[PDB]
RNA sequence: CAUUGGUGAGCAGCGAAGGAUUUGGUGGAUUACUAGCUAAUAGCAAUCUAUUUCAAAGAAUUCAAACUUGGGGGAAUGCCUUGUUGA
């Protein structure tokens, strides 16, 4: 049938050049970032401290 | 055997614990063994702490914390006969339950028992953390599912989701849906945001030992040697009800998305690989990974979890996750 | 012919009699059905453990074996039986005196070929019935149509066609309509084997002059011709592991492999089975795996495995040679001597005319093992004198075993034909020992005995001398010289005090082993052939030349009982463990039980084959006997 | 099996996945032109640029290289990663790479092949995946520096285990160890398959044949004592000789002649094999240099025959073929040269062949016998046949002259044949 | 092209759905009975799925030529000429078997200074400083002593 | 070092086989 | 003079197409041989999963449940028990 799977290109995510910085993918889905309110509060508390 | 398997949060490392006491921690992609213990005892489950460096093992009567190389670091005398282990990553809290019917939260960073709660319902049969709110769900012999927080001596909510013991519990990533299987050969999909039962697969061919929900929302069920998957089961529509077979090809009826049979093996536990289209299965003769297209999140966020983390990123990630650790009392419904 | 004390139990030491075995698959696993004379055994392909045996011995020898899932079909004389788990479920009786020769089962049809070129077809009464029972029709191939039938085969994807293969040519019979669909062209050479190929419409035919033909039935034309000059094909089989290999067995005892794709020979396995016993009678690739199971008439069944290629790329060209994996076996010729190794019914030693000595397990066939003959290096350091070409030791004529010192040093003595010394074996290590006992009088060894303490070994020479050695160090200690003729028996009582000997001159000497003195001498009328000493009761029986068994009490040195009735020489005899019975066999094809208190024969048997040896288990529960024919051991249960 | 052993197998399968930065450093550092520190700093575009120029220079030397500019050295190949490709695509990729290694086999002395090959080493990781093909193509340059660089950056297969010590070692592999590698039977089957591909593709060159022949010749020398192991070599290396004779290239044919001779002297063979061996030698004999070497091989093969029929006449089909590829004048020149090797047994079989099948050459028999001295038994066999000819064939002036020749030389023996026959 | 044709196949009509294994043959869900010719053809396609068709069956068929050397290797398995016919012994391998000692029947008491086989008869002569002439009948299995002759004060040097 | 010739453990694998039961048909 | 100390150079004797030392891998045993899978009074072994769903049965005020703690002294804030305030 039609089969497709997640496929990672290692070159994309691990740069070939040793000097190059590693790529940093970002997904802004809230489901991946739980405790939005609690985390900001503690960072507020740490900043005050 | 049998072997219980738990992947790391970023999916880079694998922890297998034999029942006879064979614990191994390895990097499965590159085939590198980090540590391998041959404790001559009865190990029940193990989990990774903040990162792959430390893991905890539930032995005969006490839980033990180990180092990356396998050197013991602590003997948790306060945890007695823990059978289930879970780690709340943002809170740095280790959670245990067992035959004592006591739910104990332990702070890895400070090494203080945050709180010990009495379940009062006998031995705990199942446990699963809700990642959205970090509220622990415990099943009991009386068939109820109780929701707990460190700051409450009594459960936040009690749900009656089976007429016998609840063998397993699983919760979606969003924290919106919950799947519970019981010894009454019944599987029920719950809506835990509103606490409304959506589906009730009343009769199964055999009792379902375990259930697991992937990032994409696939619903997995294991019944002795069988492993069955359903897609789009977690939806409020009636047509989404899990069904084993379509009657005359009814489009509405939801047939299994995938199936597999381990011929002579009783499946022990199910764990989806975090960021890969794979399903891990532990059984009597060892571990096996089944290829499940669409199982895992394709788009991970490197700020939270990164499969390609270097050691220097790991040690930096460790401190900053420790700096903004959420206090235990923050856990609420 | 029916005993009132004893009853047959089973036969030990046979794995195959030479009839082609049949392979059957249950799910993923496979099992092998092998013929043993009048009964069959089912081995697990994975471990070659016995699983089932036929419940009852068939009236006549089995000729063909075919297995489909649980059910096994065994053909003997004009009857084809259907067996499940070794228990008969139904019997098919053909209507002609002609004996069945070959057997094929496809779908609901069971096809039986008789020696008179008549093919009988049976059908299932119900489509869901497990096995065919009903008699459908009869198809006969005439000489004009073809010659003698070689084998019946059914190719895949053929609706109700049976591929009858005859010596002259191949024929296609539609069983449902009973009409000859197709006739092959006449072949020059006599066909001897037929094997369906995993490909469609192609059946491999093996000739008597080393030709393998890949005949295509649909086209009715030859596809390929392999040539094996100066050889006769006995088996064909295809590898279904995704590699196009063909294993061609030959009567000479060789197994050749051909890679059809590359038109090249992968390897040849030489002398896997003896040519004298029919060579490779059957060789079958297991369905979808590199393991090939081979059998022959030499009472052995082997398995060979193809390891993966050692080159990362081009794995097809670099093929590893087949490797021995596992096997089970027995004697190639009837056992000559037997003995019970341990007090329980635990292990049983057997030596045969094939120059091999075996330790057989009564309780699990897997435990049976061959006692290796690799020698120790001499203590002196001098080189051992022996032919560079390794050859098995001559046949074992006499044997004595003790267990008082098992695991500390040698505990078995064996005497060899036309050999002037007796060799030692160790049961625990299961290998020949390091000591050799010489008669020291230029005389062949005729009798061997062991003391109960396991310290001494007595060797009786053909020249009348008794030499006593020490087992621990193999050093000679004493030599007794009374008999002038061959000593045919030696025994020592449990207390290691009084020793008794017998010889062809007819005298029985009584010795005091401690003091080395002659207590007394007794002359019997006739020469003495054998001796059995009962240590518990201090009675020993002597098989005299005049067809008598004379029982004597060592304590008082007098004849206590004399037994008459055998019509010929007494091959062997033994005491019952309780000391109350003597069982003796003779060349007149009978076994008689003698009740010593009354001194009369209480039971008698008429064996088809002469019983060359008779031995009680020390428990008394089992009686084991060997016969002039049959490679195995006949085991009898003691109803008493 | 222990857990460690199974993980080791898992590690090998994922050797080139480049999971983390450290793994990328090891894989990308492997190089044939640059040291490790400079190699890591480089980028795929930089490596491709040099290779693209390098392949152009190779194309000028040999036009066939230009095809790979379409497939392996295309600008799109930069983004092509082998790990993410399916099984069917990898096999297609391996066929292209294997073909390239054959062309580059003969040009390793040129610098551009080292720059052209660097692209495949870095991009497609042939040194980890296609290690067997790379070593085989460069097997005959074992004393060159380039082979040393290959050994450093390459993980050895099980069959090439003998070369392990010379990995990252100052000395190059010695000629003696090269014999040991060929001594293994599995390697010979592996090499035979590789050599078969070269014959199919006409990709062979003199250096390959010279090196291949020596190792084959040396292997027989090492197994001369062991007759059983020699018996196992006959199916393989003779089968190679059959393939070499099939090549239209003359150099390949001469190697088959060199290989065939050593077996016949190393191992006596059936006359059926020797007769079949000639037919292959003569079937495709066109080049003059091959013709010279072949005729030397033909006589040597007969000299090894030491059984009944040692000097019996050639079969009719064989004789006609030999005459066509070698006229009588040619052999009369062969017998003329003083340095001719011992060939009497062939000349006897040839001489008896003439009488049976050709009546016109009977004068040639007289000339041949003078040129070469035949041994006593061989002379007796010839006289025996010519006696039969006189009774059947008409008495001819040449026929009686051949007798008259025997009358002059050893008159007594002529009577002995006549006494036994008539 | 088929050499033979069977008419029974065209007429027979089989149901598929009765047994589990045959169910996979259906091309559509509606059909339940198919005639024999189509039924066979479906079986053939399914059979290929179990056993893929290898190269040797289809693309290849057997139905001075250079390949004579390759052919002769295939037919012959023993590639060494039988040394029985050859009258000339092999160079480096000697086929030698030991037999029973000549002196075993009657041992000598001194060194065997000389040996000699009789020109025709099967006798062997031994002499030594024992001053005896021992003759043996060399048969290779027994080697009994035909006779002896003691020569007083005459050492046998040859 | 010469070529290592190890005998690797060989364990059975399930393989599909054609069933002759479908071959028979009834009119 | 003695070494039952090491390292060697050679005999006597033993002695059939060689002898000795070490070692990797797999196979069979180390308990007494009634066959594989499943939804199991039968199917499958080429699996079905296009009948696998309904029906029936099935919920202890036990509404109890750390038999599970290294010793001594306490325990602000917790947690358990008891009472109490106001809804
Ligand atoms: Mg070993």
């Amino acid at each position: 049938m039609k089969i497709k799977t997640i496929k990672r290109s290692a070159d994309d995510y691990v740069p070939v050049k040793s000097t190059q910085e590693s790529q940093m993918p970002r997904n802004l889905n809230p489901e991946l970032h739980p405790f939005e309110r609690a985390r900001e509060y503690t960072k507020a508390l740490n900043a005050t401290k | 055997g049998p072997y219980h398997i738990k992947y790391a949060k970023n999916g880079t490392h694998l922890l297998i614990t034999g029942r006879k006491g064979h614990v191994a921690s390895m990097d499965w992609r590159k085939g590198q063994l980090r540590a391998e213990l041959f404790l001559n005892e009865t190990c029940h489950s193990a989990t990774y702490l903040q990162n792959e460096q430390y893991f905890a093992v539930a032995q005969k009567k006490y839980t033990f914390i180990y180092d990356h190389e396998g050197t013991e670091l602590h003997r948790l005398k306060q945890h007695i006969e823990a059978r289930h282990l879970d780690f709340l990553p943002y809170h740095y809290l280790l959670v245990t339950a067992g035959e004592t019917g006591w739910l104990k939260y332990h702070d890895v960073s400070t090494g203080q028992l945050v709180s010990e709660l009495r379940t009062k319902a006998g031995p705990t049969m199942a446990m699963a953390q809700n990642p959205w709110n970090a509220v622990m769900h415990l099943g009991h012999s009386n068939g109820t599912v109780s929701l707990w927080s460190p700051s409450m001596p009594e459960p936040l909510v009690k749900l009656l989701s089976a007429r016998g013991p609840v063998n397993s519990i699983a919760i979606d990533r969003s924290g919106y849906y919950m799947a519970t299987t019981g010894a009454d050969r019944s599987m029920k999909i719950w809506d835990i945001r509103n606490f409304k039962q959506l589906h009730s697969v009343e009769s199964l061919p055999t009792p379902g030992t375990n259930v697991s929900i992937s990032d994409t929302g696939l619903l997995a069920l294991s019944r002795g040697p069988h492993v069955t998957l359903w897609k789009d089961a977690l939806k409020l529509s009636g047509d989404s009800k899990p069904c084993f077979g379509s009657m005359g090809g009814n489009p509405h009826r939801n047939t299994p998305y995938m199936s597999h049979l381990f011929a002579g093996n009783k499946v022990e536990n199910l764990g989806f690989v975090p960021f890969e289209d794979l399903l891990g299965v532990g059984h009597q003769t060892g571990i096996t990974n089944l290829i499940v297209p669409g199982a895992g999140e394709a788009n991970y966020d490197a700020l939270e979890l990164n499969p390609f983390e270097t050691k220097k990123q790991r040690q930096e990630q460790e401190v900053r996750t420790l700096l903004n650790k959420l206090p235990a009392d923050t856990i609420t419904l | 012919k029916n005993s009132k004390i004893f009853s047959p139990f089973r036969i030990i030491g046979n794995v195959s009699n030479g009839v082609p075995f049949a392979t059957g698959t249950l799910g993923s696993t496979f099992y092998i059905v092998t013929c043993v004379g009048k009964t069959f055994q089912i081995y697990d392909a994975n471990t070659l453990h016995l699983l089932f045996v036929s419940e009852k011995e068939t009236p006549s020898s089995i000729v063909a074996l075919s297995a489909h899932f649980h059910y096994v079909y065994a053909a003997y004389e004009n009857k084809v039986g259907i067996y499940k788990r070794g228990i008969e479920e139904h019997l098919l009786e053909l209507e002609t005196d002609a004996n069945v020769e070959h057997l094929c089962i496809f779908g609901d049809y069971l096809c039986a070929s008789t020696d008179d070129n008549s093919i009988f077809i049976y059908k299932k009464s119900d489509p869901q019935d497990k096995y065919p029972s009903e008699f459908y029709t009869k198809l006969t191939v005439t000489e004009i149509q073809g010659g003698e039938i070689v084998s019946l085969q059914h190719l895949a994807t053929y609706l109700n066609k049976l591929t009858v293969v005859t010596k002259s040519n191949v024929l296609l019979f539609n069983v449902r309509t009973g009409k000859l669909v197709f006739t092959s062209n006449e072949f020059p050479d006599q066909i001897t084997t037929a094997e369906p190929a995993p490909v469609l419409d192609i059946i491999a035919l093996g000739t008597v002059t080393g030709e393998v033909i890949m005949f295509n039935m649909r086209k009715g034309k030859r596809i390929r011709t392999i040539k094996i000059p100066q050889s006769r094909i006995s088996s064909l089989s295809f590898r279904t592991d995704g590699s196009s290999h063909l294993s061609v067995g030959t009567s000479s005892g060789d197994l050749i492999f051909y890679d059809l794709d590359r038109r090249s020979r992968i390897h040849v396995l030489k002398n896997i089975h003896r040519e004298s016993y029919g060579g490779v009678t059957q060789a079958t690739f297991l369905n979808g795996q590199p393991i090939i199971v081979t059998s022959g008439g030499d009472n052995s069944l082997k398995e060979y495995v193809f390891d993966p290629s050692l080159s990362q790329g081009s794995g097809d060209v670099v093929v590893q040679p087949p490797r021995y994996l596992r096997s089970r076996g027995g004697h190639s010729q009837p056992p000559s001597y037997i003995a019970f190794a341990d007090s329980q019914s635990h292990f049983m030693l057997s030596a045969s005319k094939d120059r091999s000595l075996w330790s057989f397990s009564l309780r699990k066939d897997a435990q049976s093992q061959e006692m290796s003959q690799r020698l120790h290096k001499k203590q002196d350091g001098g080189r051992v004198g022996g032919s560079t070409i390794k050859s098995k030791f001559p046949e074992i004529v006499a044997l004595a075993i003790e267990n008082a010192r098992i695991g500390e040093w040698e505990n078995i003595i064996t005497a060899h034909k036309d050999e002037k010394f007796a060799r030692t074996w160790d049961m625990r290590n299961k290998r020949v020992g390091r000591w050799t006992f010489d008669t020291t009088d230029d005389g062949f060894v005729k009798s061997v005995a062991m003391s109960q303490c396991g310290n001494f070994g007595f060797i009786g020479s053909s020249n009348g001398s008794i030499t006593i050695y020490n087992m621990q160090s193999g050093i000679l200690r004493k030599k007794y010289k009374l008999h002038k003729r061959a000593v045919t028996g030696i025994s020592l009582d449990g207390m290691n005090r009084k020793m008794v000997s017998c010889g062809l001159d007819g005298i029985v000497g009584f010795y005091d082993f401690n003091k080395s003195t002659l207590l007394g001498k007794l002359k019997l009328d006739a020469p003495i052939t054998a001796m059995v000493y009962h240590r518990s009761s201090d009675l020993f029986a002597l098989a005299l030349d005049d067809l008598s068994i004379v029982v004597i009490d060592a304590v008082t040195q007098r004849v206590v009982r004399q037994l008459w009735g055998h019509s010929n020489r007494i091959t062997a005899f033994d005491f019952s463990p309780e000391g109350r019975w003597i069982v003796s066999a003779s060349l007149d094809s009978t076994i008689r039980t003698w009740d010593l208190p009354t001194g009369g024969c209480i039971d008698g048997i008429i064996v088809d084959n002469v019983a060359t040896n008779v031995k009680f288990s020390p428990n008394g529960d089992l009686l084991a006997t060997t016969h002039v024919t049959g490679n195995g051991i006949c085991i009898w249960t003691n109803r008493a | 099996s222990s857990l460690s052993d199974q993980l080791a197998q898992v590690a090998s399968n994922n050797a080139t996945v480049a999971l983390d930065r450290k793994r990328r450093q090891k894989l990308h550092s492997a190089s044939l032109i640059y040291n490790s520190k400079t190699a890591a700093t480089q980028d795929y575009d930089f490596i491709f640029e040099n290779a693209s120029k390098a392949l152009e220079e190779l194309s000028q030397i040999e036009p066939k290289f230009a095809i790979f500019s379409r497939t392996l050295f295309s600008e799109s190949s930069i983004s092509l990663d082998r790990n993410v490709q399916t099984k069917e695509e990898i096999k297609d990729l391996d066929n292209a790479i294997n073909a390239y290694l054959l062309l580059a086999s003969s040009k390793w002395y040129l610098a551009p092949t080292l720059h052209a090959t660097e692209w495949l080493v870095r991009r497609f990781q042939i040194h980890v995946k296609n290690t067997e093909m790379l070593l085989l193509s460069t097997l005959n340059y074992y004393q060159t520096p380039v082979f040393k660089r290959i050994l450093s950056i390459i993980k050895l297969p099980p069959l090439f285990n003998c070369l392990s010590n010379f990995v990252r070692s100052e000395k190059p592999p010695t000629a003696l160890t090269m014999i040991k590698l060929f001594n293994d039977m599995d390697f010979l089957k592996l090499y035979t398959s590789y050599l078969d591909q070269c014959i199919k593709h006409n990709a062979t060159y003199t250096n390959q044949l010279l090196f291949t022949t020596c190792c084959f010749i040396n292997v027989v020398a090492f197994n001369s004592n062991n007759d059983e192991k020699l018996n196992q070599l006959v199916p393989i290396l003779l089968e190679i000789s059959a393939k070499l004779l099939a090549s239209k290239s003359k150099d390949c044919q001469i190697a088959a002649h060199t290989i065939l001779v050593v077996f016949a002297t190393a191992l006596p063979l059936k006359k059926t094999i020797i007769l079949a061996a000639m037919e292959t030698i003569l079937s495709n004999l066109d080049a003059k240099e091959a013709k010279h070497s072949a005729l030397l091989t033909i006589c040597k093969l007969f000299q090894t025959l030491k059984g009944q029929g040692n000097v019996d006449q050639l079969p009719s089909k064989i004789f006609k073929l030999f005459d066509s590829k070698f006229d009588t004048v040619s052999i009369l020149t062969f017998l003329d040269k003083e340095d001719k090797p011992v060939c009497d047994k062939f000349i006897t079989s040839y001489t008896r062949s003439i009488a049976r099948y050709d009546r016109s050459k009977l004068n040639i028999i007289l000339s041949l016998l003078k040129k070469i001295r035949l041994e006593r038994y061989e002379v007796r066999l010839i006289i025996t046949d010519l006696i039969y000819l006189s009774e059947i064939l008409e008495d001819k002036s040449q026929l009686v002259e051949l007798f008259e020749y025997f009358i002059s030389i050893n008159e007594d023996l002529v009577l002995k044949c006549l006494k036994s026959l008539g | 092209e088929a050499a033979w044709i069977d008419s029974d196949d065209e007429k027979i009509k089989v149901p598929i759905l009765v047994t589990n294994k045959t169910k996979k043959l259906r091309t559509s869900y509606n059909e339940s009975k198919i005639n024999g010719v189509h039924y066979i053809n479906r079986l053939r396609s399914q059979f290929e799925k179990i056993y893929p068709r290898p190269k040797w069956v289809d693309d290849e068929s057997d139905s001075g030529d250079i390949n004579a050397l390759t052919k002769i290797l295939s037919t012959t398995y023993n590639y060494k000429d039988t040394l029985s016919n050859s009258k000339l012994l092999p160079p480096k391998k000697l086929d030698i078997v030991r037999l029973k000692d000549a002196n075993a029947s009657h041992p000598s008491h001194s060194a065997i200074q000389s040996l000699s086989f009789h020109p025709s008869k099967p006798l062997l002569l031994t002499g030594g400083y024992d001053k005896t002439l021992r003759i043996y009948h060399i048969d290779g299995k027994t080697n009994h002593l035909v006779t002896s002759l003691h020569l007083v004060g005459s050492p046998i040097q040859t | 070092p010469k070529v290592v010739r190890e005998a690797k453990k060989v364990e059975m694998t399930e393989a599909r086989a054609y069933n002759a039961d479908a071959d028979t048909a009834k009119a």
